[PDB]
RNA sequence: UAGCGGAAAGGCUUUGGGUGCUUGCCGGCGAAUUGCAAUGUCAUUUUGCGCAAGGAUAAAUCAUUUGUAUACGACUUAAA
RNA sequence: CGCUCAAGCGUGUUACCUAUACUCCACCGUCAGGGUUAAUAUGAUGCCCUGACGAGUAGGCAGGCGUGGAGGUCAGUGACGAAGCCUAGGCUGUAAAGCUGGGUAGAACGGCCUCUAGUGCAGAUCUUGGUGGUAGUAGCAAAUAUUCAAAUGAGAACUU
RNA sequence: ACGUGAAAUUGUUGAAAGGGAAGGGCAUUUGAUCAGACAUGGGCCAGCAUCAGUUUUA
């Protein structure tokens, strides 16, 4: 409940319509975003099903000249992008004005990684869905229908992690200290007061 | 303390399809149609003139000054408006000659009567 | 030292409207960290001013302002009805607006 | 007389040509290619059009005209080499140049300022179609005019000022900032 | 025919009394205030006396933070919890006629020079009140620093929750 | 001075020098009159105007020509 | 669009959104019920007070706006510029319309009380006259065939 | 191709907009332009206080 220059969200564990249901509302309020790791958005239902609710969208197109018919994007990123540019009156400046505020990637590109991202509770397969159901992991899906990179965006989403481990550890030592000492040092009187000042 | 004027509806009542076709002028004329939507009053269409739009009886026929205008063609026509400066303003006609305007404007300014036009060509 | 802010940040959302028809005389305003009606009642009868810049200099400055105020609450999520001296452009949907702290208690 | 001009009348020359029997549509395309050019530049260009090196770009009246490689100069596909339209326009320039020589104006700085070509009264003439039907077969003549001017520098400059205005509290802001 | 009479409105005998103001309970002489609007915005100050044009006589010692003896409107100010005793201060001579002024015909400009035209009465009367309050203020610790600094909202501070 | 970073790396730490301020704790001068509020103007883009330092010194079309191409454009070749 | 301890199905309990409807106030018109020149300037057709109501094709009645002529009247306006025409100037009327600034132009024309009619147009495959898009497009292809120099001329695929 | 010389319809110059038409109604903003009593001796736009009429929220 506060305004910022930008807001980076980390999909994964997140459903879809319920996430997309928010990501949108915001925009209509001069906000911004930039979802990531889209290749990890969950969807209610048993894998199979879904793929059907697809093989049907894929069999819908102009009759006298495809080309100009419904363009069925395969790559995830764009998917979690469709479930949105449909929740908005995207045929009026205002609409556009909203989509320009957005951006979605499958994986984690530079202009971020070095930034903290967040989640959106009211929408995390673990706070919703009951235990014992079945959910499809986008990506995996996409694959079986196009998208030839579910092995590349995976060979990378590593060259990263591995490191983030380092940045860490280094961010404990320094802290496992800046706290150690704040132990003796004037940790007196000035606290017997600030400890109350609070 | 004179009542402040409120005009209700300042926008001009144009005739239907005045801009569409050239031959249809902008002078108002009532639609006598059966398919017509202007007669039946549909949402998102032009308004029609009605008695409810009429101005207040306290301030009718008054301009921004708060004065009812009278048309004058000569100096003898100024004699109704001698003791009625606050209520009645004047206006000189288009057909009057250039030198005769100076005759009217001279004796008009003596008694303190405000003329809407004049100005006076120059 | 750094901050010199004597107002609360907010956003102009939309006009008062139905499914189809709308009314531009009343505006709806969002406020930072106000999630209830009970909390939003603090900000009733407080002056609000929209700010915007221009190229031409009108009166020794390139900044113009439309004054207004808050009237009443709207719904069960701290959204607020707001009137202005003159109504807002409509392009201002999702734009910053300043809620001041005067007519105080 | 003469259309909406906006130039110095003392440093100018002109020449008309009323009731000329040439195409009104073609003469418009020749008169727009020449417009805004230096006078000596133009007379060489119109000679190159007659000999098929350069070409006249047909911009407005150009339905079902074929493409050509010479149009790449201006950035338009369609273009033509109207002979009869050029010979009348080429004649009026040599008249307008000699008019400037009478006044005593410099030829090197002389450039076409204004040029125009509106319609004339049509000459009427008939044909014979099938099943005994009579149609028209009219001409579309032209009313040509042009103006040439001594080109010079330093045209604005211009113009407005301010006579400023501000309040007491707005005036008071300037008082402190001059001190600091 | 008609041509209305140039007689006049001479209006009905009205019934609206001029009863005195009932001020809110937060404002009591001695209370520290935060100025919201005006030139000295967000500047901490001291309340002294209630004047008879529904305004507040306010000092906030000139030697501490550079705010003079000045009128203030009650609706454009916050009342904080802290107070100081005013038993060694006069504030009797000050009234509405003390702040009277000749608004100047009119006039402007070239450099409408202006560092001039302050009364020696106003400068000396500022010194007497500031000397009495500074003796009172030096009793409690960290009050002199509190009045010096300005008020400004931070990221996280929600006005509807705060006490002031 | 060092190195790291190719996924859209255009950014991150880092040795050292020099130069201000320092509210860690006490001092001494200044602010008024914008007159009881009036966003009270402190951002960030492009841009072409003249300055005054540093730097480099071309191509494409048309016309001509060709047939691996060709309705007309286009395409493919040649030519100091 | 998307939704799966729902954003589904059955049932309960609260808040909240919102119509030209309902309540209250401003102004307009219509209709009814009253009061008043008892010298007491200006319209007794006046000047005030109180209460209710307002959708509407075919249809009926009422009150007004404009056009061409006729009788009266402002000792009306005008070559120092009448009528007409043009104008992202202005003012009044709910409106039909009227008044007026700037330009163009060069002989007649207005208001108020009445009379009178060949008295108001967007439609009729309407009548007569003028001009568009279409378009520098369709096309100017049947009777076998033209070519080279010289002359005249401003100019020659076409004349001698 | 001759008093006045309207409209359809065209040319030039100037201003504005243009992602499968334009053209309207309600309400603002920006750009242009325009009426209207601060002149005599040398009205327009707001703020606070106490009241009345109608409501809302603890």
């Amino acid at each position: 409940s506060s305004f910022e220059p930008v807001v980076v969200i980390d999909g994964k564990g997140h459903l879809l319509g319920r996430l997309a249901s928010t990501v949108a509302k915001q925009l209509l309020n001069g906000q911004k975003i930039v979802v990531v790791r889209a290749e990890a958005l969950n969807i209610s239902g048993e894998f199979f099903r879904n793929k059907l609710k697809y093989h049907d969208y894929l069999r819908k197109a102009t009759a006298f000249n495809k080309t100009r018919g419904p363009f069925h994007f395969r790559a995830p990123s764009r998917i979690f992008y469709k479930a949105v540019r449909g929740m908005i009156s995207h045929k009026t400046a205002r609409g556009k004005a909203a989509l320009e505020r957005l951006k979605v990637f499958e994986g984690v590109p530079p202009p971020y990684d070095k930034k903290k991202r967040v989640v959106v509770p009211q929408a995390l397969r673990v706070l919703r869905l009951k235990p014992g159901r079945k959910y499809t992991t986008l990506g995996k899906l996409s694959t079986s229908v196009g998208w030839k990179y579910e092995d590349v965006v995976a060979k990378l989403e590593e060259k990263r992690k591995a490191r983030s481990a380092e940045y860490y550890l280094k961010k404990k030592a320094y802290n496992a200290v800046v706290a150690n000492k704040s132990a003796t040092v004037g940790t007196e009187v000035s606290e017997k007061l600030a400890a109350l000042g609070y | 303390l004179h009542p402040k004027i409120v005009k209700k509806h300042t926008k001009k009542f144009k005739r239907h399809h005045s801009d569409r076709y050239h031959r249809v002028s902008e002078n108002w004329r009532k639609q006598k149609g059966i398919d017509s939507v202007v007669r039946r009053r549909f949402r998102g269409n032009i308004s029609e003139p009605t008695i409810g739009y009429g101005s207040n009886k306290k301030t009718k026929f008054m301009g921004p000054d708060g004065r009812k205008v009278v048309l004058v063609s000569n100096v003898k026509g100024l004699t109704p408006l001698l003791m009625h400066t606050k209520t009645f303003a004047a206006e000189i006609a288009h057909n009057v000659s250039s030198k005769n305007r100076i005759a009217i404007l001279a004796e008009a300014k003596k008694n303190g009567i405000k003329v809407t036009n004049a100005k006076a060509r120059l | 030292a750094e901050s010199h802010r004597l107002y609360v940040k907010g956003k102009h959302l939309s006009y008062q409207r139905s499914k189809s028809v709308n009314n531009p005389n009343v505006s709806l305003v969002k406020i930072e960290g106000v999630a209830n009606p009970e909390d939003a009642k603090f900000y009733l009868g407080k002056r609000v001013a929209y700010v915007y810049r221009c190229s031409k200099e009108v009166r020794g400055s390139k900044i113009r302002v439309i004054w207004g105020k808050i009237n009443r609450t709207h719904g069960n999520s701290g959204v607020v009805r707001a009137t202005f001296r003159s109504n807002l452009p409509a392009k201002t949907f999702g734009a910053s607006v300043r809620i001041f702290l005067y007519p105080s208690n | 007389r003469y259309g909406a001009t906006s130039t110095n009348p003392a440093k100018s020359a002109s020449a008309r040509g009323s009731y000329l029997r040439v195409s009104y549509k073609n003469t418009r395309e020749t008169a727009q290619a020449i417009s805004g050019w230096n006078l000596q530049k133009a007379q060489k260009y119109l000679d190159q059009v007659l000999d098929h090196q350069r070409a006249i770009p047909f911009r407005r009246f150009n339905s079902s005209i074929g493409r050509t490689a010479q149009g790449k100069e201006f950035g338009v596909t369609k273009a033509r080499w109207p002979a009869k339209s050029v010979k009348f326009v080429q004649g009026l320039l040599q008249n307008a140049a000699s008019n400037a020589e009478a006044k005593g104006l410099d030829a090197t700085r002389l450039y076409v300022s204004h040029i125009q070509v509106n319609q004339a009264p049509k000459q009427r003439r008939r044909t014979f179609r099938a099943h005994g039907r009579i149609n028209k077969y009219e001409s579309s003549p032209s009313h040509i005019e042009l103006v040439v001017t001594e080109k010079e520098e330093a045209v604005e400059k211009a113009s407005e000022k301010k006579v400023a205005r501000l309040s007491s509290r707005q005036r008071g802001r300037l008082a402190t900032q001059k001190r600091i | 025919k008609w041509y209305p009479a140039e007689e006049v409105p001479a209006p009905k005998q009205t019934r609206k009394a001029a009863r005195p103001q009932k001020l809110r309970a937060s404002l009591v002489p001695g209370t520290v205030l935060i100025l919201l609007a005006g030139r000295f915005r967000g500047k901490r100050v001291v309340y002294l006396k209630h004047l008879e044009d529904n305004t507040l006589l306010v000092s906030g010692p000139f030697k501490v933070n550079g705010v003079p003896l000045r009128r203030v409107n009650a609706r454009y100010v916050i009342a904080t919890s802290t107070r100081v005793s005013l038993e060694g201060v006069n504030t009797e001579k000050f009234n509405v006629a003390y702040f009277s002024r000749e608004k100047l015909s009119r006039k402007q400009r070239a450099e409408a020079q202006p560092k001039k035209e302050i009364k020696a009465e106003r400068i000396e009367d500022q010194k007497n009140i500031d000397k009495a309050l500074l003796a009172e203020i030096k009793k409690t610790p960290l009050l002199k620093q509190y009045l010096a600094a300005t008020f400004s909202l931070k990221n996280g501070d929600r006005p509807h929750l705060l006490k002031f």
